[PDB]
């Protein structure tokens, strides 16, 4: 009972790892897509400020 | 930052920031069977190195002026000459470096606070010196919008874009022991002890109003901490009460509640000598150590369905003196640092059960994943001197490794916040309604099986056959004259 | 890796050697003294002076507590390496071109060179020591064994000892290598024929129980002591003065080059002669390491895979210290099969 | 700083003969095996501890090794200055002159091109050249006041920090803050034995290098070998007499019986004579030239045993010198035991813990330990020291054996057993610690450092709270700290700039600004060093009565000034031959007076570059006047300046008038900490007078006794004591609430209202001390009313 007990909570575990891990990447590549236009505007209002000052 | 994450092969995890290998600022990645390292650059820092907010410049010590390295492979874009410093940190929102040198020269005269900003690449202002307490002592709002420092009977308001003085004025408030914004759009919380003719209380004051909006006198206090919560909800007192014995009797905790109608207060706790708390990073549960049982006693709160925060659990009593969460709130590390060994010990949470518990020799240093995967721990060279080092963990219970290092100076993660988030996301997080999911790790794991095939296969062929060719002399030297095979001269 | 350089010599380097704890560094050159170095950073500790002539080879006892010099002025001496005061002499009728200490520290074998009329020889000395202090008590003035150069070979040039000094193995200079049975009363157990040109190096594995050769034929070979099977071929298109097996890392370290002659050299390729980093197992080239002026003569490596150090024809010393990009270099699949382990 | 005319003087000192020479005396020394382990070893980390017996040369060649690498290898230091601190300034003096000599320097230390020099109290030998200084570890804190960083030192090397002193862990709580802010700075810390894990520690795990060597052996006789070599047998009628555990069966029926039945309680006298008389007779030692050393616990003991060996045939020979060293003794008596005895003489010095440590006798062979002190207990509850002192810790019997085997091999004999031994404590209790704070707590203000109850809490060993609270109380009521904040007065400011006792730095203080500078530093130089009044062994009433046709004005202080002023008159008038014979007539030590002058002189610069100027205009005291008596004036205001220093430690004089006129009472005085008899060494012994002492220390020893006493008169007490309240219907006047006078009320009054003067006068002058107080009305009437109150 004890190696059974200690074997779901190893799966547990391991299981818990990989969403958290899978979920952390999965946000992140959808998230690519918005920091490459946030740059482009960064970019633009940069260019902006430093032909203004 | 966030390109540089998408492009590159692997497979999983955030990147470093070392100061350790050799005499050399050094740069590594998480690729799960090792750090690897990028670059090593001799002497980058004569100090400390310090990373901006997002991790978009590193600012790097130099003593004839802090520089801002910048651009993909690192070149300083921005310098900021001011000598005699040794603090050298960032407004949150990446706008404003303010430099403090506590050694006077003659570069500071006698402004030894000084705030570049970064955007323009100019001081825009200087303030003389400063005596009292811990850095940062000139604090700014989450916004950036003000910047504040007290006078013990006064505090001064300074306001961004120009850093100039609030309503032309400074607010004449006596006592101030410290002062804490909130992460939320406006507000101070700040607090004065037993003053002369005034009995002591802790202040809720928005800002730019400059209202004390709830105050509560706690009276007779030895000390009080004010602990925001992560995105401005709570304010959790922590509040030391004193009988006539003159004694630190008991701890109190006494949470403002901020969403909710004219600022409710929670008073949750009784108890002997706490001597930690921590909030839920992004949430509403917390943790807490108390003193003296004669190891240190651990106690683990959580929000009732009715309402109210409440103990929940508690575990026996250890060698933890500091409590440490994940960013992703599932997670806390009960750490015993500054300890020879053990000591450090893991709670998963809700409902809060321990994990794992493992070594880290002299251990120091504490950081996590700003997503909350990987823990890393290090044994400082200025702390500490028996091993030097650091220690990389999976959230799990699973070490990676612990690399030695000669005379370790210092190791932090560059900063990586989630680019984005929304509704969708959060109901995507929700989507397999828990029980095990399958869909993107085995696809990983089975992109790591295809990285074993083409080529590879002759190369996995030698090392096997060189395997062999070594269990077979390692056999025969045993059997013939009793003797141990080695790749390394034994300690 | 960072390097520094130590300059004493003023002469082309002969042999460098770390002792088994891997904090001193000995080295010889042809001049007539030889220098010992901390291995940290390469401060001098002191020199070693009595030789009239290039010393060719230096060891050093497993206890620190001797070094043995072979040199051209037909002598080998022992040295106390904590006064740096020579303990003993022995004459030689030829040069004495290598020698090393037994892995236990008893006996050293010396290189006699085969010149004049001399066929050339492996003399095997003994040293008897108190136990407990290690100091010599008795050297005698003869050795206890003379391999005199094997029927068919020509006169060895480099030899050791392999896992408990049971076994010689030379390198001889027809590009052979021959094996003798210490038990036996060293008697010739096998050879194989490997190089076109003489072998100029041989070195051990950290257990001895492997070895690496060199020639200036381009060549090196990984051999196992007890078979004499050829494990490993590393193939260049240098001639080879020196090779080593590294601890940690499965890696080869192999050195040489060809002296510059009557070609101009400029200065953005002055400073260029390297050593060769090559995998052990997969036989490939991974990297090179310049700063030298003049080809290797020799490589060391410290037993703990840490640092080594490459004398030059220039008369330098590198000493490099290696950092985590070494340590955490590694083929995909042996990231795979670490992984595996958990 | 371009180091190339230094390393090319270098280069040229190791082409000399003599460094060629020294060289290979050098390369034998033990140490000289780890050179380059030690100098790798201090290029790889910021902090290192040596560790190795005395003898194994580290005192001399770590610090010689560390020079020759900083100067012939291009280490990336841009600077080579190294400081080498010694708690004992023979030791500073001879490792500066050997090292010198080493490094082929001609001119010995701090000489023209030497690389080596030396700095300790009142003296400097050091030159632009110089890269290795060797100094006492009071000069190094001194330059920490001067340099917080000492931005012109590259490495530090505390030596023998075994000895655990005040000053070398107050230094070391210094050097780890330093250490955090320079990153250029190198520590070295040396020690002689073998809790090297301790310092490491402290120093976050730094690494010890472990020097095996000998040097020097001292073979160690218990009592039982004592008693079975000598042939000793214990009396049983003698005051000495009072299963024997199995270690002691391989000993004679008579050494065993000798270890059950003598009194582990009383020191075995006849034993010792018995001793010395066997290290003549025996074979092994009656060939080996050298002195011996017995410590004893106090002046009574090295009494008796001196009358013993003075009394004893075996010992009346020309053959023998015997010597005392105890606290008590002039500087030069003192010095009498670091004089070579003529050949063929044994040198027998009878000395108490003042040999243990700091002090190195170089012919000492012989060390006779009776294993006993006498100790120093303060008693806070009650501000009094007693000295009650039972056996030494083992580190002190170590120290003491170590004095046997500096220069050569030597023996200790132990009177007490090895099992007796092994149960002594391991230290003393609080070496550092049970000493009083007051100068430790300024010097902490001084620099800056916080709060001393802060700064002190960070000690290896930190004492109690109450010790700090007492002698930041007693610096409150000096006027060095401001009363609510610890925070230095412009009075504390010069106080700790002055290498004396705050008391002694008050009165010379008060000295200059009352115009008599000259006379009290005199009195100042006179309280810092030791009394040249000598009491030759046997000649004590001879001396006693000779102090006596001395004394002057019922005060020891002055009786002292009037030797010295008679000594100075003796050389002028007469020469050398006229000072050696008032010195002879008077029991005085000559070299003790000179010290005296060179103390005087120094104090006086010292009092002058802190902007306090004896005015020109008093001709009266730097002026020609060694031909006349102090005027009664003059000893008023002298009197007055030393109740302004020692004020706290006044006493009343307890008179009770003796039925006979043959006994003579010693004077007892009630103190504000209790009752104490006149010390019998005072020329007030035998005082029978109502009235007030000033006394220099209170100590216990059998008794309490006051040392060195001042009869004083009221008006330096109303003046510069305590507060003064008035009981306006009792026509009383208190100071302190203990001290009655009897005064009009008006009189009371002026008193409190002088003060406010006084106060005022002083806080203007100590804030600039530059400014004239010659044409101050109110320091003229002060000077007035204290020179009229004898009239």
């Amino acid at each position: 009972q004890l190696e059974k007990e200690k074997k779901e909570l190893q799966e547990r575990l391991k299981n818990q790892e990989k969403k958290i891990d899978y979920f952390e990447r999965a946000k992140r590549l959808e998230e690519i897509p918005l920091i490459k236009s946030a740059y482009e505007e960064q970019r633009i209002k940069d260019m902006d400020l430093w032909e203004q000052q | 930052n966030l390109r540089y994450w998408l492009e590159e092969a692997e497979c999983r995890d955030q990147y470093s920031v070392i100061f350790e290998s050799g005499d050399r600022t050094s740069i590594f990645w998480n690729d799960v069977k090792d750090p690897v390292s990028i670059e090593e650059r001799a002497r980058w820092t004569e100090t400390y190195v310090r990373w901006s907010p997002k991790g978009t410049y590193l600012a790097t010590f130099h003593q004839r002026g802090i520089a801002l390295w910048g651009g993909e492979k690192f070149k300083q874009i921005q310098r900021f000459s001011h000598q005699g410093v040794q603090l050298i940190d960032f407004s949150p929102c990446e706008r404003y470096l303010v430099t403090f040198s506590p050694l006077m020269d003659t570069q500071d005269d006698p402004q030894a606070i000084i705030i570049w900003d970064i955007l323009t690449g100019h001081k825009k202002r200087g303030f003389h010196c400063e005596s009292s307490a811990h850095w940062p002592i000139f604090k700014w709002s989450h916004d950036g919008k003000f910047f504040a420092r007290m006078t013990l009977d006064t505090l001064s308001i300074y306001e961004t874009p120009s850093m100039g003085l609030l309503d032309k004025k400074s607010l004449k408030i006596s006592g101030i022991k410290d002062f804490s914004w909130s992460p939320g759009g406006n507000i101070i919380a700040f607090w004065v002890p037993e003053d002369k003719d005034i009995p002591a209380r802790v202040t809720l004051m928005q800002l730019p109003s400059r209202q004390e909006i709830r105050v509560r006198n706690l009276f007779n206090v030895v000390d009080c901490k004010l602990h925001w919560q992560k995105n401005g909800d709570y304010l959790c007192v922590k509040v030391d009460r004193t009988p006539k014995g003159t004694q630190g009797v008991v701890t109190n905790f006494e949470i403002f509640r901020m969403r909710e109608k004219q600022v409710p207060v929670d008073v949750v706790e009784m108890k002997e000598t706490i001597i930690a708390f921590a909030w839920e990073p992004n949430g509403s549960k917390f943790a807490v150590l108390h003193g003296e049982a004669p190891r240190i006693s651990v106690s683990f709160y959580h929000v009732k369905s009715n309402g109210k925060i409440e103990l929940s659990k508690m575990f026996d009593k250890q060698q933890a003196n500091t409590i440490f969460w994940s960013p992703q709130g599932q997670f806390v590390v009960l750490a015993g640092l500054r300890s020879m060994n053990g000591a450090l010990a893991f709670v998963d949470t809700s409902d809060c059960t321990v994990m794992n518990i493992a070594e880290h020799y002299m251990a120091s240093d504490v950081e996590w994943d700003p997503t909350g995967r990987y823990v890393v721990t290090s044994v400082s060279w200025w702390s500490h001197k028996v091993d030097n080092a650091y220690w990389l963990w999976t959230f799990q219970g699973r070490l990676l490794q612990k690399n030695n290092k000669d005379r370790f100076c210092q190791l932090l993660w560059r900063p990586r916040p989630p680019t984005l988030l929304s509704q969708e996301q959060i109901k995507q997080i929700k989507k397999d309604l828990k029980k095990y999911s399958k869909i993107f790790e085995q696809k990983d794991r089975l992109s790591q099986s295809k990285a074993s095939k083409e080529l590879v296969e002759r190369r996995r062929a030698m090392m096997e056959d060189f395997r062999k060719y070594g269990k077979a002399a390692q056999e025969l030297y045993v059997g013939q004259k009793n003797e141990r095979l080695e790749l390394r001269g034994g300690v | 890796m960072k390097a520094i350089k130590l300059t004493g010599h003023e002469r082309p380097l002969t042999q460098v050697k770390y002792n088994k704890e891997g904090d001193l560094l000995f080295s010889c050159s042809k001049d007539s003294s030889a220098s010992v170095w901390y291995s940290l950073n390469g401060e001098r500790l002191g020199t070693l002076d009595g030789h009239t002539g290039t010393i060719w080879s230096i060891d050093v006892d497993c206890f620190t507590k001797y070094c043995v010099t072979g040199s051209a002025d037909y002598s080998i001496k022992l040295w106390d390496v904590s006064n740096g005061q020579c303990v003993a002499t022995w004459k030689s009728p030829v040069p004495v071109k290598r020698v090393e200490f037994s892995p236990c520290g008893n006996y050293f074998l010396a290189i006699l060179d085969n010149v004049m009329k001399n066929p050339g020889s492996i003399n095997i000395y003994e040293i008897e020591r108190d136990s407990a202090t290690h100091e010599l008590t008795k050297v005698s003035e003869e050795p206890i064994h003379k391999i005199i150069t094997h029927e068919g070979l020509d006169a060895a040039t480099v030899a050791g000892w392999s896992t408990k000094g049971k076994y010689i193995i030379a390198g001889h200079k027809d590009g052979k290598i021959s094996k003798y049975d210490v038990s036996n009363n060293y008697e010739y157990v096998d050879s194989i024929d490997l190089h076109e040109k003489s072998i100029s190096d041989m070195q051990f594995s950290p257990d001895l129980t492997y070895f690496i050769t060199s020639s200036r034929d381009t060549n090196s070979f990984l051999v196992d002591v007890s078979t004499l099977q050829v494990l490993k071929k590393y193939e260049t298109d240098c001639p080879l003065n020196t090779a080593v097996i590294t601890p940690l890392k499965e890696f080869i370290i192999l050195g040489g080059g060809q002296e510059a002659k009557d070609v101009t050299t400029t200065s953005a390729n002055e400073g260029k002669f390297e050593a060769r980093f090559y995998h052990k197992i997969f036989e490939e080239e991974i990297g090179r390491v310049q700063g030298h002026f003049g080809p290797l003569n020799t490589v060391a490596i410290s037993p703990q895979g840490t640092s080594y150090a490459s004398g030059g024809e220039d008369g330098f010393i590198r000493l490099h210290h290696f950092e985590k990009s070494y340590f955490d270099f590694k083929y995909d699949v042996e990231k795979a099969a670490e992984a595996k382990e958990h | 700083e371009d180091l190339e005319p230094v390393r090319n003087l270098f280069r040229k000192l190791q082409s000399t003969p003599k460094y060629q020479k020294l060289l290979k005396e050098r390369q034998q020394l033990p140490v000289f095996k780890h050179r380059d382990s030690i100098v790798e070893t201090l290029k790889r980390h910021r902090v290192v501890v040596v560790a190795g017996e005395t003898g194994s040369g580290k005192s001399t060649q770590v610090p010689h090794f560390l020079l020759e690498d900083l100067l012939l290898n291009e280490w990336e230091a841009s600077k080579c200055n190294i400081v080498c601190t010694q708690p004992r300034r023979i030791s500073a003096v001879s490792l500066a002159n050997r090292v010198c000599d080493e490094l082929g320097c001609e001119n010995g230390p701090g000489g023209r091109n030497s690389l080596c020099g030396y700095q300790i109290r009142m003296e400097s030998r050091a030159c632009e050249s110089t890269r290795l200084l060797y100094c006492t570890t009071g000069v190094l804190l001194r330059k920490l006041q001067e340099d917080g960083l000492l931005s012109n030192v590259s490495h530090v090397i505390v030596d023998e920090v075994h000895e655990r002193s005040v000053q070398s862990d107050f230094l070391l709580i210094i050097l780890k803050e330093i250490l955090q802010k320079r990153s250029d700075l190198h520590l070295i810390l040396m020690s002689a034995t073998v809790d090297s894990e301790k310092f490491s520690t402290y120093f976050t795990h730094c690494p010890i290098l472990r020097i095996s060597g000998r040097s020097y052996p001292v073979e160690v006789f218990h009592l039982e070998d004592i008693i079975e070599e000598t042939g000793f047998v214990l009396e049983k009628d003698s005051e000495y007499c009072q299963d024997l555990n199995p270690f002691y069966q391989k000993y004679s029926s008579r050494t065993q019986h000798a270890i059950l039945y003598m009194n582990p309680h009383k020191i075995n006298l006849d034993l010792i004579l018995e001793l010395l008389a066997y290290l003549d007779k025996s074979p092994q030692f009656r060939n080996i030239e050298g002195a011996v050393l017995i410590f004893l616990p106090g002046l009574a003991h090295i009494q008796q045993l001196y009358d013993l060996l003075s009394n004893d045939r075996r010992f009346y020979s020309e053959r023998y010198k015997v010597i005392a060293l105890h606290s008590i003794l002039s500087t030069q008596d003192q010095a009498a035991a670091f004089t070579l005895p003529p050949p063929g003489v044994r040198k027998i010095v009878l000395a108490t813990n003042i040999a243990e440590t700091g002090i190195t006798i170089p012919d000492v062979v012989f060390v006779i330990d009776t294993g006993r002190t006498k100790e120093n207990k303060y008693h806070e509850s009650s501000q009094m020291s007693s000295l009650v002192e039972t056996f030494v810790s083992k580190a002190s019997a170590l120290q003491r054996q170590g004095r046997a085997g500096r220069v050569r091999d030597g023996f200790c004999f132990r009177m007490y057993t090895r099992e007796r031994f092994e149960g002594f404590m391991d230290y003393s209790v609080p070496e550092i610690l049970r000493v009083p704070l007051e100068e430790l707590c300024l010097h902490i203000m001084k620099c800056n450092l916080g709060s001393p109850e802060d700064f002190l809490s960070k000690a290896l060993d930190p004492p109690q709270l109450q010790v700090i609270s007492n002698a930041m109380n007693l610096l409150r009521k000096i006027g060095a700290c401001e009363l609510n904040e610890p925070k230095l007065t412009p009075l504390g400011q010069h106080l700790a700039a002055l290498p004396v006792n705050v008391k002694i730095g008050k009165m010379l203080i008060f000295g200059a600004i009352f115009g008599c500078l000259d006379p009290v530093a005199t009195l100042a130089a006179v309280m810092t060093e030791k009394s040249p009044f000598t009491t030759p062994i046997g000649r004590k009433d001879e001396a006693d009565l000779a102090k006596s046709a001395l004394a002057m004005a019922d005060s020891d202080h002055l009786t002292i000034y009037n030797a010295y002023l008679g000594w100075k008159k003796a050389r002028q008038e007469g020469g050398y031959r006229s000072e050696i014979t008032y010195c002879r007539r008077n029991f005085l030590n000559r070299t003790s007076l000179l010290t005296l002058e060179d103390v005087k002189q120094e104090l006086i610069k010292l009092v002058k570059a802190a902007g306090f100027s004896s005015s020109t205009t008093s001709t009266s005291w730097e002026g020609n006047r060694a031909s006349q008596t102090l005027s009664f004036q003059e000893i008023a205001l002298l009197k007055a300046v030393l109740v302004a220093g020692l004020y706290d430690n006044v006493g009343k004089i307890i008179y009770t008038k003796s039925v006979d006129v043959t006994e003579k009472l010693a004077c007892i005085v009630e103190t504000a900490q209790g009752k104490a008899q006149v010390h019998p060494s005072s020329v007030n012994r035998d005082l029978q007078t109502h009235g007030w002492l000033l006394y220099q220390e209170k100590i216990r020893y059998a008794r309490v006794y006051l040392r060195e006493t001042t009869l004083i008169t009221p008006f330096p007490v109303l003046l510069f004591g305590g507060d003064i309240e008035v009981q306006h219907r009792e026509r009383l006047l208190s100071i302190d609430g203990w001290i009655y006078f009897q005064a009009p009320v008006k009189i009371a009054v002026i008193f409190k209202q002088l003060r406010v003067l006084i106060d005022s006068v002083l806080r203007k002058k100590l804030e600039n001390p530059k400014m004239s107080l010659e044409n101050d009305k109110i320091l003229q009437i002060i000077t007035e009313l204290i020179k009229t109150e004898n009239n």
